[PDB]
Formats: C-alpha cells, structure tokens, sequence
C-alpha cells in the first residue's frame, strides 16, 4: 500500500479549457494522464463517407479527411455508444455509430459555402460542435456536395481526429528549483506563469532532495467533450487501462501456477 | 504501401496474450514482464510506482522499438517478496490514487462551479 | 603425412564446410552429432564443425600442382 | 512577390524543433509528428493519367476499346478486367490497385490480341476523370487520370529552404512527441548534427525570424543584402512576445514528461515535400521476366527488373572471397543456361 | 554492329557478363534505426 | 637486434605495426592474475629469456627446416622477434612488468594464439584487397615550389609516364655544401 | 486441393523471407569491401 | 487550396476562423490584431492563418 | 587501415561525451531505465 | 454509357460505334459520369 | 648524380622513369613504393 495521496486544485474552469493543479503525485502519473487527455479519451467523429456527388473543387477523400476532423459533440453519448468493432451488429448500428447527411447545391451566383451546419445527424445528441461554423468546401454554382457518413466511437491513440485536446499545456517546478532544465544563462529566460520567484532572481535555489509533486495543467477542449470531462474521462480511462491489465495479470499469475 | 492499421497499436490480434511473465535466470526474484499492445503509458505509471514499494529493487521498463507495441517491464523484489506481487500491489496503489483523483476532481468542479 | 599447408582450417574453407555440410543436411544426410530442438540445417552444421564429425575431407590443391587432404576434425577451427 | 510564389506555394511553416530525440533523425533523417500528418500536415495528392488510342492501320488489322474476353481475345494477363465498362473504359469513381485494368485494349490478329493497359503495380488510386476524344490523327482518344492520395510516410523526403533535405525516419504521435509548457509539439524534429558542417546558418534565422512572425502576425522579411534585419533586431523581438531571445524553448519529454536538461531551438520553419516518395521507389524482384536478347531480368522498376550486380559488385565479392555467392548472382540468379 | 555490342561499359562483356541484373533482389529507401544491432536490417513486409 | 632495427629504419621512428599488442597483453596479464606491481617478483629472468625463445619457435611464417626455409622463417618475423624480445626481456619482465610465472606463462599462449590468428589465410583475394585498399582513399583525394598531387598524381604513377606533369629531382649535398649556404 | 499441398522429403517450399534470414545489403558505389555486407532480415512495419 | 480544419500541431479548430479573419482585416485590424480577437493565442494556430493561402476562390473561379 | 572501419555517430557520439562527463550524475530510476537496455548486462545494479 | 460535354456539360448516351461527340454543341471531349457505385472513404 | 658534392645515396628523382632507366627494376619498385605512399599519406590518410 503505497499509493499517493493527490489534491487537485481547479484554477479556472471555462467552456474551452479548464486550469488546474495536481500536488502529490508522481512525475509519471502526472505525464500518463496528460498523455491520456490526448490519445486516450474517447470521443465521436466522423470514420465513414460515401460520397453520392461531388462536384467541388476538392476531390472525394479531401472533403472525407475534413469531415473526419470536424468535432462533433460526444458529452455524454460517447459512454453508450460502443465500439463498432465491440458492436455486435453489422457494419453499423444506431448503438456504435450516428450516421450523418450532407446535401448542397449551389445555384445561385453567390458562392455556396458547406459548413458544418449542413451535416445533419441522426441523433441529436451527437452534432458538430459549432452548431463560426467550419468551412468543409466552397461552391460554385451548378456545383453539389452529396453524401453520408457514419460517426463512430475512437480515441487519439488511432487517429488525431477522435483527439480531443487544442494543446494539453502541461508544466511542472516552474522555479526550476529541481534542475531539471540547466539554463546556461538563467537570466535570460522569461519566468513561468507559475513562477513564485520575485523579478530579481531567475532560479529557485537547488533543492537536492526535491522531487516533482505538484503539476499545472490546462486541458483545452477542441469541443467535442467538456474541458472538464475530458479530465474525468480520461482518469476513469487510464484506471480501466489499469483495472483491465490487472485481471489479464491474475490470469497469467493463476496460469503459471 | 506497409503502412499497418492504426489500430493495431493497442489492439490484440487473436491468440495474442495481454501480458506474459517470464522468470529472469539471471538474478533471483526477477521477472520481466511483456505487455502487448501498451506504450509509455502504462509502463511509466508502473515502473514509477514499482520504484517506490521498498521491497522491489529493481524496477524499469522499455519499449523496445517504437514500431512495436510491446512493454517489457523487468521487476527485482527481495527474496520474501515475489516479482509479481510486487506488480499487482503497484497497480493496485495506481488505481487507488486514480480512484482518489477522480473523486477529488469532481468535488473541484462542483466547488468551482458553484462560486 | 608430408603437409606443408597450415594446420588451421580458413574463413573460405569454414564458410564451404558449413555451407555443404548444412546442405547435406537439409538433403537428410545422417547427423553425425547429437541435437536436442534443432531443426536448422545451418545450425546443426555448425554444431558438427565444433564436435569435430563433419564427415568431410578438404582437399587443397597447391600452386605446383599437387594436393593435400585434410580432414575436418584434423583442422584447427577457429573457435 | 513576383514569382507568384503567395499565388502557387510549395510548402507548409512548420514548428520544427533542432533536437536529438530518439535517434531516428540521425544522419539527415527526420521526425514527424503523426497526429499532425493525421490532420493533413504535408497530404498531397499524386495525379497519374494514361492516354490510349485506337488506330485502324493496315488491310484488315484494327484496335477498338472493349473489354476483353478470356475466350475470344488471345493475349491476357493475370490482372483484373472486371472494372472495365461496356465500352472498354473504366469509370471514374472506381477503385483501382496494382494489376488492375483501366483500359480495355483489343487489336484483331491477323482472334485478336490484348494490349489492354495495366494500372501502375504500385500505384493504388481512384479514377478521377476518363476523358474520351479525337486525338491530332482523328482516332478515338482516351485519357484516364487515377487520383492516389499521399499521406506522408517514413522514408518520404522533405527540406527546408537551405538544402537541408531529409527522409522521414519514424512518426510519433502528438503524446510521444516532445512538448513544450505551452503544449506545443514540434511537427517535425530535425537532429541537430545536420546544422554544423552544413552551416545553413540561415535555416536558424529563419525559424527565429519564423517565430517572430507567427507572435507578431506579420510576414517576416528574408531578403538576401538587408542591413535593416540581424540576428539581434529579431532575438529582441521574440523577446517581447515571452520567449526566450534565441528562440529556445524548455520542452519536456513526451514518453516521460520530465523536462529534457538541454533547452531545444524550436520555431516555425517552411519546409516543403519533394515530389520523392518512397512507395514509388520500393522495389522488390524474385524470380521475374527475362528480356529477350540476354535472357536475363528486365530493367527499372515499372518492368518488375532486377537490380543491376554490377563490376564493382563483382570487385567486392571477390575480396569477401565469396566464390560461390559470387557465381549465385552472376549465373543462378540471372541467366542460368544449358549448352 | 558486332564490335559495338561487345565493347564498352554496356557491352555484351561487361554490362552482361562482368555485371548482370539478378532476380531477388529489393531496392528501397533506407531509414535510421537505432533499436536494430549493427548486423540487422529492418525489411518492408511487401519486400519480405 | 638494436643495430639491425637502425638499418630498417634509419629515420629512428619506432612506430610499427605488427601483429599481436604485446604492451595491451602484459596489461591484460598484470589485471588476470592480480599482479602486484609493488611486490617482487616469483618469475625468474631464465625463465623469460627461456620462454621467449620457445615462443619464437612456435611463431612460424615460413615451415621448414631446410637453410632457405630457415632464412625466410628468420626474416618474416625477423621484425616482430626484435619486439617480442625487447619487450619480453628479463629485465624489463622484474622490473616494471613484475608478471609472475602464472601470468608470464599465459603472456605466451597469448602470443602463440593471436599471431597464428594474424597468418594470412590462402584463398585470400589479396590483389582485390589490395586495389579497394588504395583506390577507396582516391575517392577523398584532392585534384590539384608546387607538387602534383591526389588523384592527378595517383594516376602518373599508375599510368605509368614518359613525361610526368610536374618532375623533380630532390638532390642531397654530400660535403660542407650540406651545411653551408653560401656552398650550397 | 490440399493434396498437392502435401508436403514430402525433397520437395522445397519457396517460403517468405522472414526474420534472421540473411541478405547481402550493399550501397552503391561499391567501392570497398564494407560496401557489401550481411545483415539477418528483421520485418518492420513502413516501406524503407 | 481551403482552410484546415484543425491546427496540424495542437489540433484546434481554425476552420470556422478564416471568414471572421478575412471580416477582420477588412474592419482595419493589423494581423496580430485580428488572430488575438480570433482567440490563436499559441503560434501554432496564429501560423495557420497568417499562413494560408485560400485557392479554392481562384478554383471557383473555373466553370465545373 | 587495420583499424574499425565503423564506430559511434552523430547523436550516440555527442551524447556519449556528454555521458562520460565528470559531473554527469543518475538517480535511481534513471540508472534502471539505462540498464533496461542493455542487452549484456547481469542483472547487478552496481553500488553507485 | 452516359458522357457529359467538356463545354456544354450535356450527358449524351453514345455507344461503342456512334462517334464521339456532343449531341447539342457538338464538342469533341467527352467525360465520363461517376460510376453508380459508391466508394467508401475512411474519414482519416 | 655524378656531380661533385651531390650525395649520390640520397639523391632522388620523383619520375619513376628516371628511375627506372638509371637505378634499375628493383630502386624503382622501392621510388614507386614511397612515391605512392607519398600521395595516399599526403592527408594524413593510412593505408596498410
Ligand atoms: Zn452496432
Ligand atoms: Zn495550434
Ligand atoms: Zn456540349
């Protein structure tokens, strides 16, 4: 029974991004749950495109690759939706995957632009996030985009797209009392936001028995989950990455005997 | 061309094992520990906990090549303290203190949320 | 009896003893040694190289014309 | 301004970070950032078009685009003619790999022979546009264009402006990349050891000056013979915008998260993809055809040829002393004969 | 002619006899790796 | 064996290369068997000076007893016999290398062992060594009082010419005029 | 048909090239004898 | 040719930025200006837009 | 040359002077993350 | 086998023996429709 | 050579023809000797 005692301490807390502090912890925990933010929190986004028409100037797979990057919104849907390799079903099912439309055409002479106001989902709970909207493609008159696409369960680990972090910023001993970082001239390096030195001096004096304990975070949210939520899903995520190896382990433990 | 799925990453095929142990022969009371389809994640939280059970003495881990999706964790405990217990303690303390944070910051939200 | 030639096997006569010796082998030629979970032709030559049983005779013909046979195990091998 | 380069750019800013991370940009090689190329990072497109026509020529001698019969015409091949329309064109919108056919080619034999035209074995596109016309002879013309889609891999190469070119050695993902407090990861990392005997030492200005630019929001100047830009002006200038003056930055390692003890120079810099992709290099022989007056394997890549075992290859086995892998490549595994 | 085949770098003897293209045989682009030993080689699937 | 070495090399440089390192073996010797460097010695000087002769036997080049094969086996290791008796003399065995009878007696074996490894093998492509050996450095050669050198150089050696680029003629004042200028 | 399939002694399989195989890997220009050396194959996943 | 969706580096969104940065210039704003008002405080996502280059306008341009 | 005709390269040279550094000092779970690899060694962690 | 006019954008069916060309303007280039089947594009 | 207070033991031509004419088969292979390890050791390059 050695296991840390860790505080945490919310800064700020908005709609995109949410400041907080974790102390007690260890250097790894802090880094594998910065590292879970980004590649294994799972969120919804777009996998699967037929394309019906396209007469744009960007090719089928262009506009796919964009669709897959548009955030949709995953909040609470993501937790019951499944992984459509898990699913049971076919291909796809309302129960691993929200299926999406797309149908514009442009006749006026006024450019068309096709955001993501034009997806339309089978399931409200799951929409892009913007409803600026984001631009998917421009067109011109006589021109039409006609599709359908299928969004499904995913994390950061497979692709960048089911990321869903703007910039995990992620800091610790901002002082530099650890001497993790040996600056050659330490006067000319600006201070941290959570730097406590005063203007006069650039370094917190070396403490040889220090160690990392506390940890600044600001998890900014692309859209498709709460800043917030993101943080707790991805806690619940790395516990049941550990929960899962765990019964792996017994088994090979109670194998081997 | 050879590009492999993304998801083989942290996918198992099938007739692939989690994690295998294997005895180290060449000192006593050392293990290695080979998990598939895990990186730096969980072999760092690990190891990091490993090292701070006073009863393990060596404890480290590698990937060793980043194309695979292998982690081999070598842990060395005293001689009344087995290798393998000393693996299920630390994922034990680690999830605790996850349990623990998950709760701790969600009590941060509703305080920071409420004023 | 009467050799002039080095009494240590080369690299050129190691590397054609093992190459043949393997591929006899691989022709399911008698292994002249005993193995224990070793299926590679290769492996099992070299095996037989240190045991000293390859059942080959290197003949080396000298500039003058004549030759010398050397058995295998009478060689010197380099490990 | 007036190579139209603003109008036409070959290149993406890049926030490049000079450092030794794990090895795999060593010796000009170089470190991508994978989440990155998953949004798009350096994607480009590669258009191929194959142009067939059919010509009537000589007394009852013709060529027609049809799909061809493995009963009625005589050549075939082990390709795929399955995708071929009714008119002997394939359509677009229409996957297409290696061994596939996209032409449907039948010339009367004096049933009829196949020249039928064979997709690249590499390639693996979609047809984009199938053009059919009256070529300069009046004959009916045809241009197929297959679009393929290049995410960039290991092995594809890129360069900076200052000849700094390099293959991609390995791709992390945005986690395992280094970052800084900021949580901004380099899209690409370049090994430090390429700077010194190069001395590109503009490369290092312009991702200083790059850096600039992107805080300020304004174009960075570059121009050659510029008293009015030094390397001071612009360290004192990210000065200002709370970044170290030389452009380092404290970046901590992505695998363990603790702060890496050297401070990298990292900025945006404009690197750009050369048109030399590795998918189109690999090449692979065993046991292909023979060309006519040697008997012995075909030549280049596109007709499935072995690599030349040249005189300095035959040098060099000889010194290794390997007789018998000499007389593989030269006579088992060219042109073994019979007299 | 005849002479003209037989002599020079892409003759009959040297580009044909001396040298020669060979069947399994792989050309690709190499890469660092620095988690291969000296005596290895990291081979493409497709090659292999 | 001192005066003989002044004819082979003239110029004084003691720089050579020969087979078996025994400087890094008497090291290798001193670390095997914990030779004290303080304590004296149980080798005895006859020892070494009997030991080495046994040695230089066993280090043949050129097998034969006969006076022609004699006279070459006496030259091809007449080089490395001068260093291996320089270096294995009983007095500098007691008074610096301070090996034991134990150690001195693996020193041997040692010798023997990796000078027979040294012997050129037969079947060994020498001339194709020989021509990689000098022709990879001509890849790093430059091209072009002034000297020809480099490749340009290389190739009026081996393209063997009536008239070269640029000739010379180093000649050596025999008299005072070696010694004075205004002789010279 | 797995009865052609069946394997005897003497017969050969033409298998993939697999992990530990050995191949001679060489740069061009061959100019020395490190130019060409031997390297045991290991499979990796990309195309270099 | 069109705007990307998301930062290559840190993957925010940038997409829906592109219209309100044009609007923005339009109304005076310096570039630094209008990026701060668009809220791309890391340079990554500054460099996105103070970097693109719109064709896709030019290819509208061309009749389909 | 009679000498190694390979050795140690760009990022392992410059490191590996650093590394020797007088003043270059591991902690514990540095040290065992260095020995993870390290193909020859015997398992003792040295007395530091 | 529908074909749209390079020019007039006009889908005309032509067969493998009428020649090719526009049935309105009477253009000479001549593209093909998007194949009827649909292709499936992974998002990544 | 011939001249008076010219050393004739030392005295040396770098045309190896010359040398060849006047010293004979085996001063010349000994002049080719030094005159090519003249050029290969020129940069400090060693060759056995
Ligand atoms: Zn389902
Ligand atoms: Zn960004
Ligand atoms: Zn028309």
């Amino acid at each position: 029974p050695y296991a840390n005692q860790p505080t945490v301490r919310i800064t700020e807390l908005t709609d995109e991004n949410v400041k907080f502090i974790i102390e007690n912890t260890d250097l790894a925990v802090a880094n594998s749950i910065r590292r879970v933010f980004i590649a294994e929190v799972p969120i919804i986004a777009i996998d699967w495109v037929q394309i019906d028409a396209n007469s744009s100037v960007l090719h089928d797979e262009f506009i796919a690759h964009r669709l897959g990057l548009i955030p949709l919104t995953s909040d609470d849907i993501v937790d019951k939706l499944q992984y459509s390799r898990d699913c049971t079903c076919e291909e796809f099912c309302p129960e691993c995957s929200v299926e999406f439309t797309l149908d514009v055409r442009c006749n006026e002479d006024q450019t068309r632009h096709v955001t993501s106001r034009d997806l339309i989902s089978n399931s409200p709970r799951v929409i892009p996030v913007t409803s600026d909207d984001i631009l998917i493609v421009k067109l011109r008159k006589g021109q039409e985009l006609r599709l359908r696409a299928y969004a499904k369960k995913g994390f950061g680990k497979e692709h960048a797209k089911w990321n869903p972090t703007a910039g995990v910023a992620f800091e610790y001993d901002p002082d530099n009392a650890l001497r993790h970082t040996v600056y050659p001239k330490p006067e000319e390096w600006p201070k941290s936001e959570y730097s406590e030195l005063d203007e006069d001096e650039s370094q917190a004096p070396y403490d040889p028995n220090g160690k990392p304990e506390r940890f600044y975070y600001n998890v900014e949210s692309c859209g498709s989950l709460r800043p917030e939520t993101i943080v707790l899903s991805a806690l619940s995520g790395l516990k049941k990455k550990l929960s899962d190896l765990q019964t792996q382990l017994s088994h090979e433990i109670q194998s081997d005997v | 061309m050879n590009a492999p799925p993304a998801f083989e990453s942290f996918l198992l095929f099938e007739g692939e094992k989690k994690i295998t142990i294997n005895k180290d022969t060449k000192v006593p009371n050392a293990c290695l520990f080979t998990i598939n389809k895990e990186d730096h994640t969980l072999g760092n939280i690990i190891k990091s906990q490993l090292l701070k059970d006073p009863q393990v003495l060596f404890a480290g881990y590698k990937v060793p090549h980043p194309l695979e999706h292998k982690i081999i964790i070598r842990v060395q405990t005293t001689p009344d303290y087995s290798p393998q217990e000393a693996f299920t303690n630390a994922i034990t303390d680690l999830i605790s203190e996850l349990s623990l944070l998950e709760e701790r910051f969600r009590v941060a939200i509703k305080d920071k949320q409420e004023g | 009896q009467k050799r002039i030639t080095t009494p240590y096997m080369t690299k050129y006569e190691r590397a054609r003893v093992l190459g043949t010796r393997a591929l006899q082998i691989a022709m399911c030629a008698p292994v002249m040694v005993e193995l224990e979970g070793e299926t590679d032709p290769l492996l099992i030559a070299m095996k037989e190289l240190k045991a000293r049983k390859i059942p080959i005779i290197i003949r080396r013909y000298l500039p003058d014309g004549s030759y010398e046979d050397w058995g295998v195990d009478e060689l010197i091998i380099s490990d | 301004e007036y190579l139209r380069f603003r109008e036409l750019p070959a290149g993406i800013n890049s926030i490049v970070a000079i450092a030794s991370y794990t090895g795999y940009n060593q010796e000009d090689s170089v470190i991508m950032n994978r989440s990155a190329v998953d949004r798009g990072f350096f994607r480009s497109v590669f258009y191929r078009s194959y142009k067939e026509q059919e010509s009537k020529k000589g007394f009852d001698q013709e060529e027609v685009f049809e799909k061809p019969t493995r009963e009625t015409c005589q050549g075939m091949r082990h390709a795929i003619y399955d995708k071929l329309d009714d008119d002997g064109l394939i359509a677009p919108g229409v996957r297409v790999s290696g061994d596939d056919v996209i032409i449907g080619k039948t010339v009367t034999l004096p049933t009829k022979r196949d020249c039928s035209t064979f997709l690249r074995t590499s390639e693996t596109g979609i047809v984009d546009q199938v053009m059919v016309t009256l070529n300069q002879e009046g004959y009916k013309f045809c241009k197929i264009r297959v679009r393929s889609v290049r995410i960039p891999q290991i092995g594809d190469k890129f360069a900076s402006r200052h000849g700094q070119k390099g293959t991609c050695g390995i791709q992390y993902r945005q986690e395992d990349m280094p970052f800084t407090c900021e949580g901004i990861t380099p899209d690409i990392i370049i090994n430090p050891h390429a700077i010194p005997s190069r001395m590109t030492i503009g490369h290092l200005i312009e991702c200083l000056q790059g850096k600039v630019s992107a805080n300020k929001g304004e174009i960075g100047d570059a121009t050659p013979f510029n008293d009015a830009v030094n390397v001071q002006k612009i360290s004192n200038l990210l000065s200002d915008y709370g970044y170290h003056l030389r452009g380092n930055e404290v970046l901590y390692n992505g695998f363990t998260g603790r702060k890496i003890t050297s401070q990298i120079f990292i900025g945006p810099t404009y690197y750009q993809r050369l048109k030399h992709m590795v998918d189109d290099k690999i090449h692979s022989r065993a046991r292909g055809p023979i060309q006519i007056l040697n008997r012995q394997p075909m030549e280049g890549r596109s007709r499935d040829g072995g690599l030349r075992f040249g005189e300095m290859e035959r040098d060099c086995q000889i010194a290794h002393g390997a007789a018998q892998f000499l007389r593989e490549r030269l006579f088992e595994a060219s042109d073994p004969y019979q007299v | 002619s005849l002479k003209q085949r037989l002599k020079g770098k892409e003759g009959r003897v040297r580009g044909n006899l001396m040298g020669k293209r060979v069947d399994f045989s792989a050309r690709t682009v190499i890469t660092p790796d620095p988690n291969l030993s000296i005596d290895q080689v990291g081979v493409p699937r497709s090659i292999a | 064996d001192r005066e003989v070495l002044r004819v082979i090399f003239p110029t004084g440089d003691s720089k050579v290369v020969l087979p078996c390192n025994l400087l890094r073996m008497i090291w290798n010797a001193q670390k095997i068997f914990h030779i004290n460097p303080r304590l004296p010695s149980d080798l005895h000087p006859i020892k070494v000076v009997e030991g080495v002769k046994e040695l230089s036997k066993k280090l043949v080049i050129v097998n034969g007893d006969d006076p022609l094969s004699r006279q070459a086996q006496e030259n091809a290791t007449l080089l490395f016999n001068i260093h291996l008796r320089s270096t294995l003399c009983s007095r500098r065995m007691a008074e610096e290398f301070r090996l034991s009878g134990e150690a001195f007696d693996w020193l041997l074996g040692e010798i023997e062992s990796k000078f027979n490894q040294a012997i050129a093998h037969p079947g060994e492509m020498v001339g194709a060594l020989a021509a990689q050996s000098l022709g990879e450095p001509a890849t790093q050669m430059t091209l072009n009082k002034n000297v020809t050198l480099g490749v340009p150089r290389l190739k009026e050696l081996i393209n063997i010419s009536k008239k070269p680029k640029t000739p010379s003629l180093t000649v050596f004042l025999l008299g005072q005029s070696a010694r004075d200028a205004e002789r010279a | 048909k797995p009865s052609d399939l069946h394997l005897q002694t003497g017969y050969k399989v033409e298998r993939h090239m697999c992990d530990g195989d050995i191949v001679i890997f060489n740069r061009q220009p061959t100019l020395h004898k490190m130019s060409m050396m031997g390297h045991r194959v290991r499979i990796l996943p990309w195309s270099t | 040719m069109i705007i990307p969706v998301r930062c290559f580096t840190c993957g925010k969104i940038v997409g829906n930025k592109w219209e309100a940065y044009l609007g923005l210039l339009q109304a005076e704003y310096t570039e630094g200006d209008a990026l701060d008002a668009l809220g791309l405080k890391r340079y990554c996502c500054r460099r996105m837009l103070l970097a693109h280059v719109d064709l896709i306008e030019k290819l509208l341009n061309y009749a389909p | 040359s009679n000498r190694p005709v390979m050795g140690i390269v760009q990022d392992t040279l410059t490191a590996v002077r650093k590394f020797t550094k007088r003043d270059v000092f591991l902690e514990r779970g540095e040290v065992m993350n260095l020995l993870m690899f390290l193909s020859t060694w015997d398992g003792k962690v040295p007395q530091p | 086998m529908i074909y749209i006019c390079g020019e007039c954008h006009t889908e005309n069916e032509i067969k493998s023996r009428d020649p090719i060309r526009c049935r309105e303007c009477g253009y000479r280039i001549m593209y093909k429709k998007r194949t009827k089947r649909l292709v499936v594009f992974d998002a990544r | 050579l011939s001249e008076k207070d010219v050393d004739p033991v030392r005295t040396t031509s770098n045309d190896i023809v010359e040398i060849f004419t006047v010293l004979g088969i085996e001063a010349v292979r000994k002049a080719l000797e030094r005159e090519l390890y003249h050029v290969i050791s020129f940069d400090g390059s060693y060759v056995n």
